[PDB]
């Protein structure tokens, strides 16, 4: 059987999000991409390195707001800045969530060499698209 | 008021810590999306528009001339023989090279010349009179 | 703190590599034609050859960059067929999708 | 109520020197979305009609790229994944422009080429022949 | 007690407002700024869209909402001021060729990244015609001998491609130069000549 | 097999457009190609195939003692080796092992 | 014939933003810009107002001390065109001789104690001081009255 990137149904009582309920033959027919560039199209390049990008900020913004994220990121790149969006939760204090935000927007501008901004939604509770 | 004041001299501690101070009146947070793409762009941070893909790029204001016309090096060579043939070559294809720098073009000329000079030696018994 | 030792000896292999690459083309020019004498020619061949063997291209390998996997790696992405389909099937590479036709 | 008084404007100052010609200004960008093409076409079309610049469009062949992976950790060649990456075109051609009308026009769009965009601008400039090649010297 | 959200601001705008205002450059969608009942997802079973609020598919689009019809008109207005007009005597191509028959190609690339360069950036194309030229029998003869296959002879045209040097100003003088010493070497006549 | 006119034409052409101008063989243009082109192990993708390991991992491993990255991953592996303390599977010193 | 070609117009490098940002106003429902467009994060009362901003200058001064305590991490220059204001700043002296010129590297890190004490040290081994130098010292120790300058962190 196939496995990859599928949440194995249950007896009813699992929540599960949009982007987490749909596998890998979806994600040109009913999800897009989780970020966006110019690497992967034909005659461009340094696709390389804008995959490493990715994976560090994915994890950097995992231990930097801890139990905070609800989904997936979002990364964008338009030229030279690097838009980060994220859906967080309400639990935290906003005098945190400023701090941190400052934070991670400097140090990642000084570690990439590029403009980078930082934009948050919260939510409530994590979205739930049906139960497994 | 006078003419020409004392311009070469720089500005002291207390002319720039008051020059400072003026940059502070009119400071104000960003109002909008616009005023944040002119503040990078000022600073440096972000790409002026529209795109060049030269830019921050002089090759150390060289011309043309200077990387394709490279047979004025080749004045402490012999003018006829396999050395020159040899450097002959070795000249056409740095001339191809958009890779490299005129700086960088002359170490590789210079470190023949200097190879050839230990090999005179052995230049000798072929009949290579190199300098 | 590189993913294993086979992973960092080939970092090395790249470094050495990048030091000595003008002076092992230097040298090669001179092997590579039938200008000059065999005499010099002759002593090219044990300059080059006396140099350190991490200098030498041919022994590096393009290994993963996440997991130091030597074999089915793809060049454009530097990452092995098992991270590769894991960034893949979770829609972290752009334009990446899965082929129907 | 609230309103500027008054409004300031960037300066723009005209040179003496005389300006470049441009025959055609060929645009193609590329992207993985096609409704972001067709948005970001109504967009760079209807801002040269605003400048007064006429403009072709066409959309060339798309490019799909697909390769082929093992789809077990261990053993089991004969069975695979297959992936693909499709390259979607559409070409913008310009014609009749100035220096200085390319460069706003190309800069008010370049800035809002949206993600996963890219742009390769071919620009035709129209020169006269050098005065050594006038007449011959022998 | 716990810190309660604040209601979203779509309610407190008007319908006759300005739009460009609210989103001026370009920004990831927010629902909470947004003035729409805008759905996005595939449907479960006797279900609808997932709505915007949490949508994270309506944060994966490059959305358009900063360049509306009413803005661009907008933009263009104040952007009027930097053209140039072009000669209305250069009607036709034809005309333009008569007056400049030298056309220079060069091709700039925007990708995303850090780092601007590229390495195709630095080809330079000059295509002219033969017939724009001060040539003669001789010398016409002799340059299509020299180019070899950069001269079609169907269209008449030299075609002369530069990637040689770093950068494309160095390109650009490389081709003016190659085309000054073919168009002088043509009109010289050497002895060889004679041995045709 | 070119007439005379023909070749004296084509080593015209070669000097005017930088190209080889005496007869040389296919072994020697190699020379040409040598330096005409950057060397592999020059080229970008071959010296800075890796990304540094050192600067993510001692990055983040600072930014963990500052408390403001917190690794899942460490603190997994911390507390099994706390527990492994109790139970006696301690690692011995240096030197000093099982062994002698 | 001559057809006569248009003069050229040039402009600076944020002159088409602003042209753009002519275009445009406040949004009276917003917030200013600065804050986050979240309802949880916009500020309600005027004490969030000021203490949000203060948070998040505080991180960006977190960061900055990170970044020049251990500048090895984030030395790596990929930017081309090269960016100078994302690079760690470099606050000692790196000239450990004493002389004149190590004197003045001193003087423009605003070392107040390091200098002065050091001025000792180059005035008792009796090597001439030039009088421009002297001077740069007097307004290093005349503007911040022999005190040193506020930092980050000691
Ligand atoms: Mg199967
Ligand atoms: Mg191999």
């Amino acid at each position: 059987k196939n496995r990859a990137a599928r949440v194995r149904v249950s007896k009813g009582d699992k929540p599960v999000t949009y982007e987490e309920a749909h596998a890998p033959h979806y994600i040109a027919h009913r999800k897009g991409w989780l970020s966006l560039h110019t690497g992967n199209l034909d005659g461009e390049d340094h696709a390389a390195e804008r995959t490493v990008e990715d994976v560090f900020l994915r994890k950097f913004m995992w231990g930097t707001f801890p139990g905070c994220l609800a989904d997936q990121l979002v990364l964008k790149r338009r030229g030279n800045q690097l838009e980060i969006c994220a859906v967080v939760l309400r639990q935290l204090s906003p005098h945190k969530y400023y701090f941190l935000v400052g934070y991670s927007e400097t140090l990642l501008s000084y570690f990439y060499k590029c403009p980078v901004r930082l934009h948050l939604q919260t939510v409530p509770s994590k979205v739930v698209y049906k139960y497994l | 008021t006078k003419e020409a004041p004392e311009t070469d001299t720089s500005p002291s501690l207390w002319d720039v810590e008051f020059a400072k101070q003026l940059a502070t009146v009119n400071e104000q947070p960003l109002q909008n999306g616009f005023e944040e793409l002119i503040q990078w762009t000022k600073e440096g941070k972000l790409w002026e528009f529209p795109i060049n893909n030269e830019a921050g790029f002089d090759d150390d204001g060289s011309e043309f001339h200077e990387h394709i016309f490279l047979e004025k090096h080749l004045e402490s060579f012999p003018k006829q023989g396999p050395i020159r043939h040899f450097m002959e070559l070795v000249t056409c294809g740095l001339s191809k090279n958009p890779y490299l720098s005129v700086k960088q073009k002359v170490e590789h000329i210079e470190w023949f010349r200097n190879y050839f000079n230990e090999k005179k030696d052995i230049l000798k018994e072929s009949n290579i009179q190199f300098n | 703190h590189y993913v294993d030792w086979r992973m960092w000896r080939d970092v090395k292999r790249r470094k050495m590599a990048y030091e000595y690459a003008d002076e092992r083309l230097r040298i090669n020019s001179l092997r590579k034609n039938t200008i000059l004498p065999k005499i010099l020619q002759d002593v090219a061949d044990e300059e080059i050859a006396a140099l350190p063997r991490d200098s030498c291209p041919v022994r590096i390998r393009n290994r993963c960059v996440m997991t130091s996997r030597p074999r089915g790696v793809k060049r454009r992405w530097r990452l092995s067929r098992i991270v590769f389909r894991h960034l893949a099937d979770h829609g972290q590479l752009s334009g990446i999708q899965r082929a129907t036709w | 109520v609230d309103v500027p008084k008054d409004l300031t404007k960037p300066v723009v100052t005209i040179s003496d020197e005389p300006d470049i010609l441009y025959k055609r200004l060929s645009v193609l960008v590329k992207g993985h979305d096609k409704a972001v093409l067709d948005s970001y076409e109504y967009f760079a079309v209807l801002a040269a009609k605003e400048l007064g610049i006429s403009i072709k469009v066409h959309e060339p062949p798309r490019k799909i790229e697909r390769f082929t992976l093992l789809q077990s950790v261990h053993i089991y060649k004969k069975h695979r994944v297959q992936y693909e990456m499709r390259t979607l075109y559409r070409c913008l051609e310009l014609e009749h422009l100035t220096g200085s009308t390319a460069d706003v026009y190309l800069e008010y769009i370049q800035r809002n080429l949206p993600e996963g965009v890219a742009m390769e601008v071919t620009k035709t400039q129209l020169e006269q022949l050098p005065e050594h090649i006038k007449e011959p010297i022998w | 007690p716990r810190r309660k959200a604040l209601p979203p601001r779509t309610e407190k705008m008007a319908v006759d407002q300005d739009w460009p205002s609210v989103y001026p450059v370009a920004a990831p969608f927010k629902p909470s700024a947004v003035p729409l009942p805008v759905r996005m997802g595939y449907p479960v079973k006797k279900g609808v869209p997932m709505a915007k609020e949490g949508n994270l598919e309506l944060l994966k689009i490059p959305n358009f909402l900063h360049l509306t019809p009413v803005a661009i008109k907008k933009h263009c207005e104040a952007l009027k001021d930097f053209c140039t007009e072009w000669p209305a005597a250069l009607d036709s191509d034809e005309k333009c060729e008569k007056h400049f028959p030298i056309e220079i190609d060069s091709t700039d690339y925007v990708s995303s990244g850090p780092s601007v360069r590229n390495p195709r950036a630095r080809v330079v194309v000059l295509r002219v015609k033969l017939s724009s030229l001060n040539l003669d029998d001789h010398a016409k003869k002799k340059l299509i001998k020299l180019v070899g296959e950069r001269y079609c002879k169907t269209t008449d045209v030299l075609t002369i491609k530069t990637d040689r040097c770093p950068l494309r100003r160095q390109n650009y003088d490389y081709a003016v130069y190659l085309l000054t010493v073919l168009y002088h070497e043509s009109w010289n006549t050497e002895e060889w000549e004679k041995s045709k | 097999s070119l007439s005379e006119y023909a070749f004296r034409m084509s080593r015209l052409s070669a000097r005017l457009f930088g190209e080889v101008t005496r007869p040389t063989n296919s072994k020697s243009m190699k020379v040409v190609k040598l330096f005409s082109e950057l060397p592999l192990a020059k080229k970008k993708e071959t010296y800075d195939w890796y990304p540094n390991h050192h600067t993510y991992a001692e990055l983040m491993q600072t930014l963990r003692f500052l408390g403001l990255y917190r690794d899942e991953h460490q603190d997994f592996m911390d507390e099994q080796k706390r527990l492994k303390k109790l139970r006696g599977k301690e690692k011995p010193k240096k030197g000093e092992g099982k062994r002698a | 014939e001559e057809v006569v070609i248009p003069k050229k117009k040039t402009w600076d490098k944020v002159a088409v933003l602003q042209a753009l940002a002519s275009t445009v106003n406040r949004d009276t429902t917003a917030v200013p810009y600065v804050f986050q467009d979240d309802p949880y994060l916009m500020p309600a009362s005027s004490l969030e107002s000021r203490s949000f901003l203060l948070a998040k200058k505080s991180g960006e001064n977190v960061a900055k001390f990170i970044i020049n305590s251990y500048p090895k991490y984030f030395q790596k220059d990929i930017a081309e065109p090269h960016i100078p204001c994302l690079m760690p700043e470099y606050f000692e002296p790196q000239i450990k001789d004493i002389s004149e010129a190590a004197l003045k590297e001193r003087i423009e890190l605003r070392k107040v104690k390091a200098s002065v004490d050091m001025f000792d040290q180059l005035l008792q081994a009796g090597t001439t001081v030039s009088l421009e130098t002297t001077n740069s010292l007097l307004d290093l120790l005349c503007y911040y009255g022999d005190q040193e300058p506020s930092t980050d962190y000691h």
